[PDB]
């Protein structure tokens, strides 16, 4: 909770392989 | 940005000026943005070491 | 309106879907520019109405494939999209 | 563009052109050996 748009040029964000579920 | 060209947008350079000056002023813009986009990448890579 | 399609609006010419706009900029405002500073709202010349301009459906698409050696099935990930809008 | 007289050079005349569709293609009428030099825009591709 204590740790925090659309581009159109072409500029993406790919997910992680590992879930925060996973991680805990 | 412009980067030196007369105009920063591709279709007003196509349509405002004909083939021969137009590939120069193309030329500019593209050089410009890959230089840009180049840079980004490098340190993206420092960052990722 | 509401398809892609190559437009020119007095001699500003660009290519995308053209959609009803809810943006209320006042009478004398004609243009709308956006935070990457590119025109996505405009006002017809011949009837003064408000539309939107949003780029046609682009997307990446990859290919998960086994080694060629052993098989030549493959399938296709379209990435960052729904596959209804397809 | 057929005016009788122009000004001279020194006090030249100035005149705004506005609410009006232009039409170049007329002007390709004149004296034969008119320069058409342009810049910042295609002489020929004027019109749209």
């Amino acid at each position: 909770n204590k740790v925090t748009a659309q581009k159109f040029k072409g500029l993406t964000v790919l997910p992680p392989l590992l879930t925060d579920e996973m991680i805990a | 940005s412009k980067f030196g060209a007369i105009s920063s947008v591709l279709n007003d350079i196509f349509s405002r000026l004909d083939p021969p000056e137009a590939e120069v002023q193309i030329d500019r813009l593209i050089t410009g943005r890959l230089q840009s986009l180049q840079t980004y990448v490098t340190q993206q890579l420092i960052r990722a070491a | 309106k509401n398809k892609c399609v190559n437009f020119n609006f007095n001699g500003l010419k660009g290519t995308g879907v053209l959609t009803e706009s809810n943006k209320k900029f006042l009478p004398f405002q004609q243009f709308g520019r956006d935070i990457a500073d590119t025109t996505d709202a405009v006002r017809d010349p011949q009837t003064l109405e408000i539309l939107d301009i949003t780029p046609c459906s682009f997307g990446g698409v990859s290919v998960i494939t086994p080694g060629t050696n052993t098989s030549n099935q493959v399938a296709v990930l379209y990435q960052g999209v729904n596959c209804t809008e397809v | 563009f057929n005016a009788t007289r122009f000004a001279s050079v020194y006090a030249w005349n100035r005149k705004r052109i506005s609410n009006c569709v232009a039409d170049y293609s007329v002007l390709y009428n004149l004296a034969p050996f008119f320069t058409f030099k342009c810049y910042g825009v295609s002489p020929t591709k004027l019109n749209d």
